[PDB]
């Protein structure tokens, strides 16, 4: 027996090590509750990638110009070597922008005074103020620009709740900030929005009195949750994840189900049951078990957790209770094996025996259940009609407010089928029971009468259970998809018996605060689910668009599952992880994330070119090429385009590992342009130029079969070069075989950088959205069900 | 009829818009529609013809969804799409001919061919796209 328990434990462990449910399934409640709405983020400073840097310039003859000028330079120049590394850097930048993307902006917070203003002007950022001061003071500024910086003014229209502030931003920075300003997530909030946010069924229920006792100012905002129904269909072919989801929802529902009050006296009921049963059974009957069964039934129905039935076939009292269980709870809520076991026990120990029929030889896997067979094999109207109702009693699927719901039959919602159940039980109690020993027959039929004589109490129990299920289901936001789960919740027929034999007369309904808490938890989980889907899809799509082929989407899927917070990611099976990746790869990207990605993808070329620690490639050209003359440096080997040279992609060369072509070209001195993000050595040495030191850096490629150590040489010959007398005092044309493919920085233009940013003057963003709803509950005694009659009417 | 029109419209857009080198943003919505069509039509069997000299034809659908993980379409993507498009176009052609060659004294507005009656089911409503014509 202990060996059998060990074997069952090891097999169940083999099964459970593939279900990502957390070890003690009580901590799931804490995890779900801790899931919170994403806090609205306010921008503290304008998003900037570039800043105006003052740099020296040189005359065409290579001499310093005594007049520095202002260019655009990256605020943080950290671009790496290699095209793949650059694209990875831009993926990381996209992720950072997504993380820090504001949900609303109030430019008045960022506004600062303009020192040189004649009209008490303000600018939108401290960086803007500093740049304006620098340009105002510098001597190369146009008089028009100076007078404009002095005269420029903001405009604060409180009557319209608007503010315009001048700003100075790079075009890319302005694109980012303008997108943030124009696409804020906040929306106006009113009592109408709060009222509609209250679930409709709760609003129409007469048991809850809801009032809007709070005043919402016009400048009140909120960020509405993203409650789009699940796009991954985790109920289709995701058995492990669906099992975990149903378990978590079951735990939450258990937390929110109310506790029964003033049950029948346990001692008195036990004494009467023992007297009636005359056991020449009563174990497990108590208030704890009754409450546990109530919560288990309601929560299992709410979460669609499959529940298995645990019982002893000898306990015909437990079978009697199970009759009511099957009458009131739809049959698809139980694992098929447990349902057929309970039904076969019931028929072959009560019903066929009472009617004198031969015990049924039920064949497992039969499309029909034992009750479906018995219904057409039994000629008694009461029993047959009860069996018919049980057989065709299932959940009915309805879409309410865009959410799929599993609805009950109106007969059990109002509790009328209990009357048919008691008709069947009374017939069985007065049945003859041919050939059965008389004392056992009497015990069975008195046990039947025990439940039959509770007709009113069981009607009250059924309609109370139905009402609490309806009210708690009005607070569910995701579709109530019904699936047969891997692991089932065990339900004790002894607990069902205790509930049936101890249910009293007091109506217990969810408190309005409990309903609002359940609804808030469901909404928070749903919105987190959708937002993490959006994050995962955005990252996967960005990686595929940037061609990060060495990117494992399993990491993204693991982060997705981890941030869902209810999954033990280490346990999810591998095929399901890859199915999840495949289904995420197919979803369209959310609009805000996609627009930000479009900004980054269109401006990443320019950002990389603006970088200072890397070049775009090196032309070798094996011939005397005159050094070009540039403002940024007297003489340089700057190539502004690779036209006329065969290109070898360094990234592809490195990936493929075959250096035959590049080796042949470097051996035979064939002009070629190596393309790729490379770091260069800046050399201000005329003698180094004469020594032809820029052509001695490619042999390592042939020697090592690697191109990550390639480091071209960029000559920078100026007046501040320590050898410029060689250029100045002799009649020669400086020349270098190699050229570096690099871009000159973008020059700072005040007119093209000065913008006007507009936003709202002020508003308050709320999050609870239900603290404004004051909800009271009618006195529980006179609380009516859906049919406008008291839920418990046996008082 | 609406579903058949949607199939034809989706195929025409696939042939027009799914071309080599096109930006994926130029096709993304059409690709979602096309994958919806493939999902809906997979696993169904159709039969057309048998009236007059119109040959009997049997149509089976088992196709993979078109990808959604490229920046610009390349030859691979176009080649993968073209075979599916050709089979679907032939299917639509034969369904249309089979429906055109039929008539009824009573309820002439109703679909007459087996393929179009099948398409009139509720499972096929997921492909409607846009009834512009």
């Amino acid at each position: 027996k202990t060996k059998e328990e060990h074997q069952k434990e090891v097999q169940y462990e083999i099964l459970q090590k593939t279900i990502p449910t957390f070890e003690p399934k009580e901590s799931i409640l804490k995890k779900l509750e801790d899931i919170k709405p994403e806090q609205a983020k306010a921008q503290t400073k304008l998003f900037r990638i570039f800043e105006p840097r003052q740099k020296p310039i040189y005359i065409a003859n290579g001499e310093k110009e005594r007049r520095n000028r202002i260019y655009w330079k990256l605020k943080k120049d950290t671009l790496p070597d290699g095209d793949y590394d650059v694209r990875e850097y831009f993926l990381n930048l996209y992720d950072q922008v997504l993380t820090e993307m504001p949900d609303y902006l109030l430019l008045k917070d960022m506004a600062v005074e303009n020192k040189n203003s004649r009209d008490a002007g303000k600018v939108v950022d401290s960086e803007t103020a500093s740049i304006c001061d620098a340009i105002f003071q510098d001597e190369e500024t146009e008089g028009a620009v100076a007078r404009f910086i002095a005269e420029m003014r903001q405009r604060v229209q409180a009557d319209r709740n608007v503010v315009n502030y001048p700003s100075i931003l790079h075009p890319i920075d302005y694109a980012f900030n303008e997108y943030f300003l124009q696409h804020q997530l906040v929306e106006p909030l009113n009592n109408d929005i709060i009222f509609n946010y209250i679930p409709e069924r709760i609003r129409n229920d007469v048991n809850y009195i809801l009032n809007m006792d709070r005043n919402l100012p016009s400048t009140a905002r909120y960020i509405r949750p993203n409650l789009l129904q699940d796009r991954l269909n985790l109920h289709d072919n995701f058995e492990s994840l669906w099992d975990t989801i149903t378990t978590s929802n079951y735990i939450l529902a258990r937390s929110v189900v109310p506790d029964l009050k003033e049950l029948v006296s346990t001692e008195a009921q036990i004494q009467k049951m023992s007297q009636d049963l005359q056991l020449e059974f009563l174990t497990g009957i108590n208030s704890q078990a009754a409450n546990d069964c109530f919560k288990t039934l309601i929560a299992a129905m709410l979460s669609q957790r499959t529940m298995s039935l645990d019982f002893v076939t000898t306990n015909y009292m437990s079978l009697i209770s199970g009759m009511w269980l099957l009458t009131v709870v739809p049959n698809d809520m139980f694992i098929r094996e447990s349902l057929v076991a309970c039904q076969l026990a019931i028929v072959n120990t009560i019903i066929y025996v009472a009617f004198g029929m031969q015990r049924m030889h039920y064949r497992n896997g039969d499309p029909q259940t034992p009750f479906q067979i018995a219904e057409q094999q039994i000629q008694n109207f009461q029993v047959a009609n009860w069996l018919h109702f049980v057989n065709n009693n299932y959940f009915r699927q309805v879409v309410i407010d865009g959410v799929l719901n599993q609805v009950l039959n109106d007969n059990i919602r109002n509790g009328h089928v209990i009357n048919q159940l008691m008709e069947a039980l009374m017939q069985l109690s007065r049945q003859q029971f041919p050939t059965m020993p008389v004392d056992y027959k009497r015990s069975i039929q008195r046990g039947i009468l025990l439940l039959s004589n509770r007709l009113g109490q069981l009607v009250d129990l059924t309609r109370l259970l139905a009402y609490s299920y309806e009210t708690l289901m009005a607070c569910v936001t995701m579709n109530m998809q019904h699936v047969q789960t891997l692991t089932t919740e065990k339900l004790q027929l002894t607990s069902v018996t205790s509930l049936c034999m101890l249910i009293g007369n007091a109506t217990v309904i969810p408190s309005p605060q409990t309903l609002f808490h359940y609804y808030n938890v469901n909404v928070n989980f749903h919105s987190n689910y959708n937002e993490r889907i959006n994050d995962a899809v955005a990252i996967i799509t960005a990686a595929n668009r940037l061609n990060l082929y060495q990117k494992k989407m399993k990491a993204i899927v693991e982060d997705f599952l981890k941030r869902l917070h209810i999954f033990d990611v280490a346990v999810a099976p591998d095929d399901q992880m890859y199915r999840l990746r495949d289904r995420l790869r197919l979803l369209p990207v959310e609009v805000r994330r996609l627009d930000i990605f479009n900004l980054i993808l269109m401006a990443m070329d320019q950002i990389e070119r603006a970088s200072d620690k890397i070049a775009q490639g090196v032309i070798i050209a094996y011939r005397d090429m005159q050094l070009e003359r540039d403002e940024m440096y007297g003489y340089v080997n700057i190539a502004r385009n690779l036209d006329g040279f065969q290109q070898i992609n360094l990234e592809e060369l490195m990936r493929t590992g075959s250096y035959a072509q590049i080796t042949n070209m470097l051996l035979n001195n064939q002009p070629v342009a190596l393309v790729g993000a490379l770091p260069f050595v800046t050399d201000s040495s005329v003698i180094s130029l004469i020594a032809i030191l820029d052509a001695t850096v490619f042999a390592q490629i042939v020697k090592l079969r690697k191109v990550d150590t390639l480091k071209p040489i960029l000559y920078k010959i100026n007046s501040d070069s320590n050898d410029f007398y060689l250029v100045a005092n002799y009649d020669w044309v400086p020349i270098s075989t190699t050229k570096v493919y690099k871009q000159v920085p973008v020059q700072f233009d005040f007119r093209n950088s000065m913008h006007m940013l507009t936003s709202n003057l002020t508003f308050t963003v709320y999050s609870d959205l239900l603290a404004f709803v004051s909800a009271d509950t009618v006195e529980p005694i006179n609380a009516v069900a859906f049919d406008n009659m008291r839920i418990m009417n046996e008082l | 009829m609406d579903v058949l029109y949607s199939l034809s419209k989706t195929l025409k857009d696939a042939r027009d818009k799914i071309v080599e080198g096109t930006l994926y943003s130029n096709v993304s919505d059409l690709i979602q529609q096309f994958n919806q069509m493939i999902i809906t039509m997979n696993g169904n069997e159709f039969q057309t013809g048998g009236i007059g000299n119109l040959p009997i034809r049997n149509w089976n659908f088992n196709f993979g969804l078109l990808g959604t993980t490229l920046l610009n379409l390349d030859a691979n993507y176009v080649e993968t799409a073209r075979n599916t498009i050709d089979y679907f176009v032939d299917f639509v052609d034969n369904v249309c001919m089979d429906e055109m060659v039929r008539e009824s004294q009573r309820n002439g507005i109703a679909p007459q061919s087996d393929s179009l009656r099948k398409l009139s089911a509720i499972k096929f409503k997921r492909i409607n796209f846009d009834n512009s014509s």
